[PDB]
């Protein structure tokens, strides 16, 4: 599929004509820029509207300040049910409220830490309740391991990949505001099994968390176009190496 | 005498030496992490002070190979801890017993064979965790769940519904400005390995090996997400 | 600085641009190189070249001069790169870059019909002293 | 430069004619060589952050 695409032109009364050729190659390239700037200033806006969102509610400190601390019960339950809505609006932008019902609970001791899943549901004995891991969360934003962004990528062929080379009070760190990315991945996650389970029964919940694997199904005809978090899909790691 | 190369680069030898402690136990960041002299310059840098020696000593255990867990000096060990944190020099970001555990079993693997090419490999298990009894998570969910109904909400928080939003579109926009330069794509990968991390990091504790596969299946969940895509 | 190449354009980030490499241009500059004493090759003179033995303030020299062409051949090869590039694609903006080579046949077809400044036609070395 | 040409010179035992132009250098400063195109890549860039 090189497609030198042909063309030729005539004058009226056909007394001659005149021939042409041209590549598509520059015009995807191009398509292909505008479509990742696209999406890319997309998912900033998205982001820079959730935090602004979280910023209206007052915090007298930096945030990671309110988890470093463990006397709280407000500040931690406001941020998940924030998430939570945020996340359920992001799917269905004209829904506002899940009717009450809605509990936390704070956890604090290893010998209630759960692996995997940190945030956790009974969907009702009775009525909803919720499970989280302060201390887990702490642990999650063990902050010192961020560094300078590497550079790398791969499976490069000339500057037919390069050619980005040519075509053209909170006032607070970039890196502190990234780590907000990784709660609102986890949330995500939770909402998943939550979404999971509030259509369907207990038992099938229990299997998902016993493997996120056979949901590929039963997520079907649910995402009607609602984009997620998964735009750069080159999660993967060395495979081989498991060895059994 | 020439007093020099026993610490003339204590720059290197310090920042290096503690950027692969980082790398082990704050599983930091991404790097070409080796160098076996910088291995060695590590013993050499602890051989200049007793808040050094000690560790070291410790370390030194660690050339009996085998995988016992030595007594509990309390009041030193205690000691000891602190000049880790201390030669650490981190904020006392909750330097811990288990993470030196972990560092244990971090050198009980690294001399222990002589790898003389590449062993460019995760070896995630450890021996020396609270037992090699290896119960499988099933059991533990009975175990939590129990105690998770047992347990009474901490607040009773939700009467009636609200939601929250702002509207300074201009505060936003300026916001917007002061966000622009960040390499997004870049920045966010190692928090997300941090995520991933976080798993091991959690199951100290008759950990149960498995991860990989479903792991895939979390990436597969954009393959399931094109599918959806393409009907 | 880049290999090869003391000049270079970024055809439109939004408008045209250039860059260049003063310390190369110096290192050029460097002409304690010049000597004028020298020897021409010949062939076959008795045929060839036998016949040709028998014809015949401000005011700076010409070394300096000689020189000129230098920055004269080198602007000449970038403005090829320069044009093709202003008519052409990026992709045979990777390529000429890549190599020059190939271009031949893009100038096929788009040459004047007016040489330049290439007249005496050998510019070679040896060759087969690749030595793989 | 110089040193290496002469770390070259010595090399040859040889008497013969030599027609070898050793244009190479073995002294730059790395390991092994490079290509040019990850150079492509790193000059372009901070060429394009330059104003």
């Amino acid at each position: 599929k090189c497609n030198k695409v042909r063309t030729v032109t005539e004058i009226v009364n056909s007394d001659e004509k005149i021939q042409k050729t041209y590549e598509l190659a520059e015009f995807d390239l191009k398509n292909l820029s505008s479509l990742e700037s696209y999406e890319t200033l997309k998912i900033k806006l998205a982001l820079s509207k959730y935090m602004a969102m979280l910023s209206t509610l007052e915090m007298t400190q930096p945030l990671l300040e309110i988890f470093r601390n463990k006397a709280d019960t407000r500040q931690i339950a406001a941020v998940v049910f924030s998430t939570l809505a945020f996340i359920h609006n992001r799917f269905h932008p004209l829904v506002t409220n899940f009717t009450n019902k809605m509990e936390f609970v704070v956890t604090e001791t290893n010998d209630t830490s759960i692996p995997g899943e940190p945030i956790l549901f009974t969907e009702n004995e009775g009525v909803l309740l919720c499970s989280v891991d302060r201390p887990s969360i702490v642990k999650m934003l063990s902050r010192e391991f961020d560094t300078e962004a590497l550079v790398n990528f791969e499976n490069d062929n000339c500057n037919v990949r390069i050619a980005k080379t040519f075509g053209a009070d909170f006032s607070i760190t970039e890196v502190e505001a990234t780590q907000y990315l990784t709660l609102l991945l986890t949330v995500e996650h939770a909402y998943l099994h939550y979404y999971i389970f509030k259509n369907y029964g207990v038992f099938e919940y229990c299997k998902s968390l016993t493997d996120h694997s056979l949901f590929t199904n039963k997520l079907r005809s649910t995402m009607s176009t609602k984009t997620s978090n998964l735009l750069l899909s080159k999660f993967k790691f060395t495979i081989e190496d498991f060895d059994k | 005498a020439q007093p020099s190369e026993e610490l003339i680069n204590m720059r290197r030898y310090r920042n290096a030496a503690r950027k692969l402690i980082h790398h082990y136990s704050l599983n930091s960041t991404s790097s070409t992490e080796y160098k076996i002299s910088d291995v060695v310059m590590t013993m050499i840098f602890l051989l200049r002070s007793e808040k050094y020696h000690s560790l070291f000593k410790l370390l030194e255990t660690t050339f009996d190979d085998y995988t016992c867990r030595p007594q509990m000096t309390q009041v030193q060990t205690d000691t000891l801890l602190d000049a880790v944190r201390s030669l650490l020099e981190m904020p006392s970001t909750t330097i811990d017993l288990t993470t030196v555990d972990i560092m244990r079993s971090s050198f009980a693997r690294c001399f222990n064979s002589p790898i003389m090419r590449y062993a460019k490999i995760v070896l995630l298990q450890n021996v020396a965790l609270q037992r090699d009894k290896r119960t499988t998570l099933e059991e533990l969910l009975i175990e939590r769940g129990e105690k998770i109904q047992m347990l009474q909400p901490q607040q009773y928080i939700n009467s009636g519904t609200e939601i929250p939003f702002c509207d300074d579109a201009e505060f936003l926009n300026r916001l917007l400005k002061h966000i622009d330069p960040y390499p997004l794509s870049r920045m966010y990968y190692n928090a997300a390995n941090t995520m991933f991390y976080t798993t091991m990091e959690n199951y100290a504790v008759s950990n149960c090996k498995f991860n990989i596969e479903d792991y895939n299946n979390i990436f597969k969940v954009m393959e399931n997400i094109r599918k959806h895509s393409n009907k």
